[PDB]
């Protein structure tokens, strides 16, 4: 999720979904990092497998496809941000509480 | 089903596709065999010169029958029983006129062509009338007659601007299938008028008769 | 690679999401100080391109530098002399931007050596550059085959003599009739082409 | 070619006995490749269309090929791109909004 350049990395939802690959978005560059024993990682990945291993991997990438690859289309559509600090929504959100319905 | 297996997407090279070969072998569902066809988007003009009519000889066969009457004079007749269901003479317009017409289409001789005009009110419309533009009529009329029964095809543009006919049948072989749509686009690309605009090719299209279509480039 | 895709992703600049990036980005540097440090290419494609690598002797800078015309110094635009040198105003400048922004930053480390620099990003006042370098007093870099060059000392703030990429530019080096005026160096060539050449035995 | 073997006229010039050498790879420089095309697709639907390419294909649709050209030809360089540009515009609108 982090990335800083985020070029480098906003290829790969679209990369993943078009090969038929299940992919997730993590927080942590830096967790990542810990687990392959790097500083920062910036992406992992599963090709192999021991056999003990497979069948709780398969659990994985259903929970992750749910959450990701599946919505991928649809994710495709929403802009984010937008948002208004504190100060600024507490004024609208009371403007537009007392106008219309007095 | 059908829909299925075609790509709208994918524009497939005339063997990938069946077009006239493998893939729509699968796409034609019906019970009877199927004729493939083949369309046409033309940049072409109202003028009448830019146009596209001729006929192009199917190496291998639509694989339909097709019963000629042909109406002739003189040894054009004797010429005419050689390759030809029904051998007709000038007397034998009063007989289609009064009712019969028990042919696929006719061919004409130029001697005939005087006698002609009086049929061609009942022919006109299902254009059935022999014309030089559909090469129906010619003296060398048994040589014609052998290829319009081993399968010359007949091509008209239409108003509309879409140029079509039928290639063969589903069922006929894939390589042989191919031979056919290859003879038939080539002699279309030939007949192109100069005075036709950019890409005289807009759009090809292959389908069956019941079936979705796959385009070809 | 990623590479590849970095490349071609930043030739849509006018793309929404480029324009997110490259309107968030252009705040974040007008904010910090007009030469400063940077962590890291923001364009690594770019950097790698252009001979950046990532080893310790390579630094990278990131600079501002003003847009616009030169106006003519000059003390309330008087001139004094003929009408043809009369103007102040529409008057241009021979060297690029990229090239200020790599003599202003190559003067801030006179120990590094200019290698190249790359455009990340402009508004109206402004064009900013990351400029790439190398340190020819470390190892890393003094040995190395590759690189070692730069440590001689005939690329002494090459920035300043037009002899990085932008200036061979602007100073017109490349081989052709389009070039026949500045070529083997403008200067040199009028110098040449006005010399009167007098043998012992008079041609 | 084959030249005339005399000094005017439409293949003028000597009659050598030819050769036909080896193509020069550079002379390929523009050519497609399967990785670039893959990339170029991917990205294209990755970062979608921009401001003057929006103009462009509902120019085409609601204005001919020929208002389109016209004005891509002002937008980008030079007649020639905007052809190529138009043409790449109806191929986004076939193989999308389409088949």
């Amino acid at each position: 999720n982090d990335v800083d350049p985020i070029e480098l990395v906003v290829f790969l939802p679209a990369l993943c979904k078009k090969m038929g690959v299940p992919y997730a978005i993590v927080k942590g560059k830096a967790r990542l990092g810990t687990l392959v024993n790097q500083k920062t990682s910036a992406v992992a990945a599963l090709t192999e497998v021991r056999a003990e291993d497979e069948a709780a991997l398969a659990k994985l990438v259903s929970t992750i496809d749910a959450n990701f690859a599946d919505k991928y289309d649809e994710v495709k559509k929403h802009w984010g941000g937008g948002i208004l600090g504190n100060k600024a929504q507490a004024k609208m959100d009371k403007r537009a509480k007392n106008s219309d319905s007095a | 089903m059908s829909k299925i297996t075609s790509s709208q997407v994918r524009e497939h090279v005339k063997e990938l596709l069946k077009y006239s070969n493998e893939t729509k072998k699968r796409n034609f569902l019906e019970t009877v065999e199927l004729q493939v066809g083949l369309k046409n988007y033309d940049p072409q003009r109202d003028k009448r010169f830019s146009g596209s009519l001729k006929l192009p000889n199917c190496p291998r066969p639509n694989m339909s029958i097709c019963i000629f009457g042909d109406a002739f004079d003189v040894d054009r007749a004797k010429s005419c029983g050689v390759d030809a269901m029904s051998v007709d003479d000038l007397k034998k317009l009063n007989k289609n006129k009064k009712l019969i017409k028990k042919l696929s289409k006719k061919y004409n001789a130029f001697i005939a062509s005087e006698v002609l005009i009086k049929q061609v009110p009942r022919l006109l419309g299902p254009q059935l009338s022999k014309a030089g533009k559909f090469p129906t009529p010619v003296s060398h009329n048994d040589d014609l007659y052998g290829k319009v029964t081993d399968v010359r095809s007949t091509i008209k543009f239409q108003l509309k601007k879409v140029l079509c006919l039928a290639v063969a049948v589903g069922n006929v072989e894939m390589e042989e299938d191919v031979l056919v749509n290859q003879i038939l686009m080539s002699v279309n690309f030939f007949v192109s008028l100069l005075k036709k605009n950019w890409q005289n090719v807009g759009s090809l299209v292959v389908k069956s008769s019941m079936g979705p279509a796959f385009r070809l480039y | 690679g990623a590479y590849k895709y970095l490349e071609e992703l930043q030739r849509k600049k006018q793309s929404d999401v480029l324009r997110f990036l490259q309107r968030v980005r252009v705040w974040e540097y007008r904010q910090k100080n007009v030469i400063h440090r940077a962590a890291r290419p923001t364009r690594p494609d770019k950097a790698r391109r252009l001979g950046y690598k990532a080893k310790q002797g390579f630094v990278i800078y990131r600079v501002r530098v003003r847009r616009g015309n030169r106006k003519r110094p000059v003390p309330k635009g008087a001139t004094y002399g003929k009408p043809t040198n009369q103007g102040v105003n529409e008057l241009k400048y021979q060297r690029s931007l990229r090239a200020t922004a790599e003599e202003r930053v190559g003067r801030r480390a006179a120990n590094l050596r200019v290698l190249n620099s790359y455009w990340v990003n402009q508004d109206s006042t402004y064009k900013y550059f990351e400029v790439i370098l190398v340190d020819p007093q470390h190892k890393a870099i003094r040995r190395d085959a590759r690189y070692n060059w730069i440590c001689d000392p005939v690329h002494k703030h090459r920035e300043a003599r037009g002899l990085t990429a932008t200036g061979k530019k602007s100073r017109g080096i490349n081989k052709g009739h389009k070039f026949n005026n500045t070529k083997a160096g403008r200067r040199k060539t009028w110098k040449r082409q006005n010399t009167l050449s007098l043998w012992r035995y008079r041609k | 070619t084959v030249k005339t073997g005399i000094a005017i006229g439409l293949n003028k010039g000597k009659k050598v006995t030819s050769m036909t050498p080896a193509p020069k790879i550079s002379y390929k420089k523009g050519a497609a490749s399967n990785r670039t095309k893959f990339v170029r697709s991917l990205v294209r639907e990755i970062a979608g269309l921009s401001p003057y390419e929006r103009r462009l294909i509902d120019l085409i649709r609601n204005s001919g090929e020929k208002r389109a050209r016209k004005v891509a030809k002002k937008r980008l360089g030079s007649f020639t791109r905007a052809k190529a540009k138009v043409e790449e515009m109806n191929n986004i609108i076939a193989a999308s909004r389409r088949h």
